[PDB]
C-alpha cells in the first residue's frame, strides 16, 4: 500500500547521449518497458484485491 | 493410523523447542472413508518457473548473448 | 564452431519446408512439444486415424495487410484450418480430434522501418461479443471466421440493431478482446516480432484442454491473436505498409469415430 | 523434494568485473526473461535468505472460503394468499466477483469443492410474534434431477437426493463435494458451441450461445423451510461458502481487467476505462 | 538448563569474620550492583529454598488475556432512516491502560496475538419486542485491505478475508494470529519520523507525526449484524480480549509513571503528579 | 505423536504421587498445522541477570575493592 | 494538550547541539501556528516515567568526588537487522544532575560537562544522491 | 562457440553497471592493472581509510557536444571528479589519496556518420598557459575545471590583459596543449573511438606518480584528452552534431590522514 515508512525508492531512464538516426528514418522511435521479480521475491498475509469492484 | 508431521515453527520462545533446541510436531488423523474429505495437507512443492520464464526449442546460458 | 547461430532455423514438418534467416531461436508453448495420445490417458475406444504426412505439413492462410491504423488481427485455430487439405477434409469427418501446432509468423521489412508485432498465443482465448443486452449471444456463422480471421478495433461499439441483431465479437485491442489488459498479456506462450531485429516468430503448441481428445467442429483450443505494440512508422511519408503472413502445421494429430461429411453452415 | 515452505535461494557474494559474459543485456523476441539474479548488476554480498514462498503456493492462495451466493426462502402464515418461498440456487462460482476473479487467473483447474452454510433469520412484519426455532433442508438436486415444484411436494423426500437438515442457531453446516467434472478439469473458460449449425436445418433448431457447455455442470440447490405455515412470518438467508481444497490450476491467464458482466466474458460499455491517471514525468 | 521452574540457590551457611574481604562496599558509580547474597551482611544458617520464580517467567507475566476493546454495533428495523450500525476497529493494543502497561515495560516484542471475543446483546429500545438468534461476521481486513462502506456491500463477500461467524450465545470465539510483523519485533516505542522532510519540497508535502511507523500495523476488524432488518432493534457489544501467547520481550525500560495520554508517549497537564505524601522521618 | 511431559506436582496426597513415592505427567497433542496455534507450552528457561546487573569491560569478584 | 505527537522535525533532532529538560511542564498554547517542541520533564525522564526508576538502561554516575567520567559502548540496538538513520533514531543519552551541585558559601558555581562519542562496526547499504534535511 | 566476441562488454565496478555493444576490446594503461598499497612499498603510517563501493562505482560527469568546429576537450581526473558522490567527500577530507581508474568514453552515430575520436589518458598531463610574458602563472581556480572540464583551441592567443590578466591555459590541439605534435601522441594509453566501428573506448588506468600515495586537492595524476582526429560529416547539411559523454570510475582507491573539511576556492 502506499506507505511511507515502507517507501520504495526511485526508477528512472535518461539519454546517456542520444538517439542519434541517418537520413530517411523515422525520427520517433518507441521504447516498451516490461517487469517481473526474481527467485528471491516472496509475498504474504492474502487480502481482497482493490482492482474489481461488485457494483450492487 | 495417526499421521504425525513437523510444523514450521520459527523458533519460538517457550513453543516446545527453538533456540535452546528441538523440533515440532501434529498429529492429524483422516476420518472419513471419502478422500476428497481430508483436511487440505499444505504440504505442497513448488516447480521451477522455467516451463514459462526459460521456454526455448533450446537452452539459454545467462552470460552469454541472448540472440546468437 | 559454425554459423548455426540461433538466427537462422529450417523447420520440415510435412512435406513443407521454412528457412527463416532472423529467427528469434523459437517458443514451445510450455516446455511440453507436441506428442501422440498415450494410452495411458486415452478416451475413445475405437482405432484413432492418423493422416501423419497427409495433414502435420504447413499450410499458408491468407496474408494481412499492415498499415499505421492497423488494430490488430486474431485467427482461432482448430478453426482457422477448415479447409487447408487433408487436415480440412480429416478436420469434418471424425467426431473427436486431437491436434498439435507450429506456427510460423512471417513479416520482414528493410532495416529503415520500425515496429514490434506481439504474436501471443492465447489457449481458449473466448473473445468478448458487442450487445449490451444479452452476451454470448454471438453468431457460430460469425464467431468462426476460417483462412480469413478476425480483427481487434480501436474503441468498442455497441451493436444497437435488434429487430435482429449483427451478432459480432467486438474485441478491443487494449483488453486482448477479452476483457484483460495487453500490457499484462505476456502470459501466454509467445514471441513479439520486433522489426529492427527477427522477422518471423516460431510458437510450437501442443494440444491443450480439459479433455483427451475433443471435438473441433465445436470446441476450439488455442487461438492466435498478433497485436501491433510499437505502430509501424518509415520516412516522413503519409503513411506506409508492410504484410504480416502466417503459416501454421498441424502436427501430431489423430481423429476418431469416422461418419458422414461435416458441412457447417458457415455463410 | 523443493516444496513450498523452504527458502529461497540464498544470495551469493560477489565483487568487480569486466567480463566478455553479458548477463544485463537480454532480448525479448524470444520471450524467454533473462533469470538475473541481484548479484549480477551490482556487487552483493553473502544473504542467508530466510524467506519462503509457503504462503503464495497455489494451495495456499484458495485458502480462505470465499462466498459464491446468498439465498432468501420465508416461512409465511398459513393463510397467506401467495405461495410459501424456497429458493433455488444453480451451482455455479460465477455469480460474485472475488472468488470468480482468482479461478480465472486460470485456464482450467481441478478442485473439491468444500461447500459451508452460515444460515440467519428475522421476523419480517411490525406484528411482534413467536416462533419456534426453525429447521431447514439444503437439498442437493443433481443436474437432470426434477427441480422442486411447490415448496411440500414430493421431490423433497430425497430418496437419493443428498440433503441436510440445518437446525437454526448451531455451527454452521458443511458438506465436501469431490471433482465433479464430466472432464479432467473444469474449464474456466470454453471456446466454441455446444451445438453446431448444419445447413440441412433450420437457423433455430441448430444454434446455441457461445462459451456455454453443459447445461448443468455443477447442478442446483433447493432450500425450504421445513416447518409449517406459522402465524408470524419469519424470512430468512443462506449464505453459501465455496472454499476450493484439494487443488490444481493450469496455463495463467492474464487477470479480468474490466468489471464482469454475465456468465459470459463479455463487457458492458462505460465500464470499459480501467486505468488511473497519472504524468508520464512526475514521481 | 535453568528452568523458570527450579528452586533458588539454597542459602549456605556462614559464622563470624574479620577479613580484608569487602562485600558490604560498592560504589555504584560502575553501574554494576553489588550481587550480595543474605550470607554476606549476617550469620546465615543452612536454608533449603524451595521458592521458584516459574510465575513471574516473562511468558506468565502475559498469560492472562487482558481487553484491547470493546465495540458497539446494531441491528435496527427496515424502516430506520439511518443507516444499519457496523463497528470497525484497528488492530493495535493501546486503547486501554491495562495490557498497554505490561507490555510498555520492553522496548521491543515478538509475540503471536490470540485475539477471543466475548459478543452479548440487548433490545434497545422500551417496546416489547422479540429477535431470532443473530450471528455475527468478525471480518479481518488485513492492511491496505478496502475497509467496508455500507453495512451490506462487497467488501464483505470476503473471498480472501480470514473472517469468523460467531452465532448469539455460544462458546465465545477465538482466532490465533502469528507474529504478522513487518520487522523483527513489534516496536513498543518508535524514536523517528515516518516521511523526512526535505528542502526541494514544501513544508507540507513532506511532514509527519513523531512516534507513528507504518500507517496500518497490525491490520483493520469489521464486524456486522449478518441479520436483516429486525422490527426490535438489538445492539450488540463485541469485546475482544487479546493473550499474547508465544511472547518474547527486549530491553527492560521503566514503568509508565503518569496516566497515558494518546498513541503517544505524551502526557496531559494535571495528571503529572503521580506520588504520595509522607515524612521522610515517620515509618 | 503425543507430548507427555511432567508436571511439578507439589507432592500432594493422594494426587498420584508424593510422600509415598511417584511422579505426575500429562498428555499434550499438538492439533493444527500451523504452530502459533499450539498451546504456550509454559516449559519457559530462566537466564542470569548479569547482562543487566553485572555488565562491566572487566570482571566483579564480589570480595574484591569495588573501585579498583 | 491539543493533539499528541504533532512535535516537528527541524525541532526534533537537535543534532551536535541537543536539547535539555526542563524543571515542570509547560503548554504550547500557540496556535495559530504552534511552537511544535518536546517539553521534557526531568523526574519523568522525559517521557513520563520516574526518574528513580531510570536506573534500568545501561547507565554509569559520575560522582564527582571519584570518577571524572562515564564510559558506556552501546551495540545497535533496534527491531531491524540494519535500519534508516535521517529517519529513525536509535540510542539517546539523557545526562541528569542527581545530586545538584554545591561549592563554597558561593553565589553559584559551574563546571562543564562534555560528552565524546565514537561510532564504532558501522556500515551503510544503498548509495544514492545527497540527502539534504530541512534542519532549519 | 558463442557471442562472447569483443566488441560486448559488461563493466561493474561498484553498485553501476555499463553494458556497450560495439566495444572495441578495453586498454589496461600498462599492462599493470589498477590494486592497493602493497606493505612492501607503503609510506604514511596510520591506517588507510578505503571507501570501496563507496566509492569505487561509476561517475557520469556531464556531456560535452561535438559539433565540426569541436577542436577537443580534456579532464584531470583526480580533480575532474571532487564532486562525484563520496569520492568527492573523501576526495577531501584526506591530506593523501591513491586513486585508480577506468575511464569509458561513450559516444554513438549511426552508420552514415564519419569521424574519428582519439581518446588519450595521458599521465601528468602539463597544459601549457597563455601568457607571453611570465610562464605558469595560471591560475588555480582556473586550472582545475572539475566535471565541467577544458577544450582545446584552434590556434593560440597570447594574453594581454595586464593591469590584472585572465591566467587560463590555451591548449593548442595540434601541440596536444603540452606542446608537443598530436601526430606522436599515440604513445600514451590510448583508443580511437572511429565512428565506423566502435561506439565508446574503455581504458584502465592504475595510478601512476613518482610517490607511493600522494595529495588529491593539489597535484593531479592521469588526464584524459579527447581530439576529433576525423572531423565529422553527415549529408550535404550545414553542420552535424553527436554528443561525446564521458563516464569514469574510481577503482582500488585509499585515503590517509584524517581531517576538517578541505574547501578551496574554485571559484
Amino acid at each position: 500500500i502506499d506507505d511511507s515508512f515502507t517507501e520504495g525508492g526511485y526508477i528512472s531512464v535518461f539519454y546517456q547521449t542520444r538517439i542519434v538516426v541517418p537520413l530517411s528514418t523515422p525520427r520517433e522511435m518507441d521504447i516498451l518497458g516490461f517487469v517481473s521479480a526474481c527467485n528471491d521475491f516472496s509475498v504474504r498475509l492474502l487480502r481482497d484485491t482493490t482492482h474489481i469492484e461488485q457494483k450492487a | 493410523g495417526a499421521q504425525v508431521s513437523s510444523q514450521k515453527v520459527g523458533a519460538h520462545e517457550n513453543s516446545n523447542r527453538a533456540y535452546g533446541g528441538s523440533t515440532i510436531n501434529y498429529t492429524t488423523i483422516n476420518y472419513y472413508r471419502d478422500s476428497a474429505s481430508n483436511a487440505a495437507s499444505k504440504q505442497d512443492f513448488s516447480q521451477d518457473p522455467s516451463k514459462f520464464t526459460e521456454p526455448i526449442k533450446d537452452v539459454l546460458i545467462k552470460t552469454a548473448p541472448m540472440l546468437n | 564452431a559454425c554459423g548455426y547461430s540461433d538466427r537462422v532455423l529450417q523447420l520440415t514438418l510435412g512435406n513443407s519446408t521454412i528457412t527463416t534467416q532472423e529467427a528469434a531461436n523459437s517458443v514451445v508453448a510450455y516446455g511440453r512439444w507436441p506428442e501422440y495420445l498415450r494410452d495411458s490417458e486415452a478416451n475413445p475406444v475405437d482405432q484413432p486415424t492418423e493422416p501423419d504426412v497427409a495433414a502435420c505439413r504447413f499450410y499458408t492462410l491468407d496474408t494481412v495487410s499492415w498499415t499505421k491504423e492497423s488494430r490488430g488481427w486474431w485467427w482461432k485455430l482448430p478453426d482457422a484450418l477448415r479447409d487447408m487439405g487433408l487436415f480440412g477434409q480429416n478436420m469434418y469427418y471424425h467426431y473427436l480430434g486431437r491436434s498439435g501446432y507450429t506456427v510460423h509468423v512471417q513479416c520482414n521489412a528493410s532495416k529503415f522501418h520500425q515496429g514490434a508485432l506481439g504474436v501471443f498465443a492465447v489457449p481458449e482465448m473466448c473473445l468478448a461479443g458487442d450487445s449490451n443486452t444479452t452476451t454470448m449471444h454471438t453468431s457460430y456463422q460469425n464467431a468462426n471466421p476460417g483462412e480469413k480471421g478476425g480483427t481487434f478495433t480501436g474503441t468498442f461499439t455497441p451493436d444497437n440493431n435488434q429487430t435482429s441483431p449483427a451478432r459480432r465479437f467486438c474485441p478491443v485491442d487494449y483488453l486482448l478482446g477479452n476483457g484483460t489488459l495487453l500490457g499484462n498479456a505476456f502470459v501466454f506462450p509467445h514471441q513479439i516480432i520486433n522489426l529492427r531485429t527477427n522477422n518471423c516468430a516460431t510458437l510450437v503448441l501442443p494440444y491443450v484442454n480439459s479433455l483427451s481428445i475433443d471435438s473441433m467442429v465445436k470446441h476450439n483450443n488455442w487461438g492466435i491473436a498478433i497485436l501491433p505494440l510499437a505502430p509501424l512508422n518509415f520516412a516522413s511519408e503519409s503513411s506506409p505498409e508492410i504484410p504480416i503472413t502466417l503459416t501454421i502445421a498441424p502436427m501430431c494429430c489423430e481423429f476418431n469415430g469416422l461418419r458422414n461429411i461435416t458441412l457447417p453452415r458457415l455463410q | 523434494a523443493a516444496t513450498s515452505r523452504d527458502a529461497l535461494p540464498n544470495t551469493e557474494a560477489s565483487g568487480p568485473t569486466h567480463s566478455k559474459e553479458i548477463p544485463a543485456l537480454t532480448a525479448v523476441e524470444t520471450g524467454a526473461t533473462n533469470p538475473l539474479v541481484p548479484s549480477d548488476t551490482v556487487q552483493t554480498r553473502h544473504v542467508v535468505q530466510h524467506r519462503s514462498r509457503s504462503e503464495s503456493s497455489i494451495e495456499s492462495f484458495f485458502a480462505r472460503g470465499a462466498c459464491v451466493t446468498i439465498m432468501t426462502v420465508d416461512n409465511p402464515a398459513s393463510t397467506t394468499n401467495k405461495d410459501k418461498l424456497f429458493a433455488v440456487w444453480k451451482i455455479t462460482y460465477k455469480d460474485t466477483v472475488q472468488l470468480r476473479r482468482k479461478l480465472e487467473f486460470f485456464t482450467y483447474s481441478r478442485f473439491d469443492m468444500e461447500l459451508t452454510f452460515v444460515v440467519t433469520a428475522n421476523f419480517t412484519e411490525t406484528n411482534n410474534g413467536h416462533a419456534l426455532n426453525q429447521v431447514y433442508q439444503i437439498m442437493y438436486v443433481p443436474p437432470g434431477a426434477p427441480v422442486p415444484e411447490k415448496w411440500d411436494d414430493y421431490t423433497w423426500q430425497t430418496s437419493s437426493n443428498p440433503s441436510i437438515f440445518y437446525t437454526y442457531g448451531t455451527a454452521p453446516a458443511r458438506i465436501s463435494v469431490p471433482y465433479v467434472g464430466i472432464s479432467n478439469a473444469y474449464s474456466h473458460f470454453y471456446d466454441g458451441f455446444s451445438k453446431v449449425p448444419l445447413k440441412d436445418q433450420s437457423a433455430a433448431l441448430g444454434d446455441s450461445l457461445y462459451g456455454a457447455a453443459s447445461l448443468n455442470d455443477f447442478g442446483i440447490l433447493a432450500v425450504r423451510v421445513v416447518n409449517d405455515h406459522n402465524p408470524t412470518k419469519v424470512t430468512s438467508k443462506i449464505r453459501v461458502y465455496l472454499k476450493p481444497k484439494h487443488i490444481r490450476v493450469w496455463c495463467p491467464r492474464p487477470p479480468r481487467a474490466v468489471a464482469y458482466y454475465g456468465p459470459g466474458v463479455d463487457y458492458k460499455d462505460g465500464t470499459l476505462t480501467p486505468l488511473s491517471t497519472k504524468d508520464l514525468t512526475t514521481y
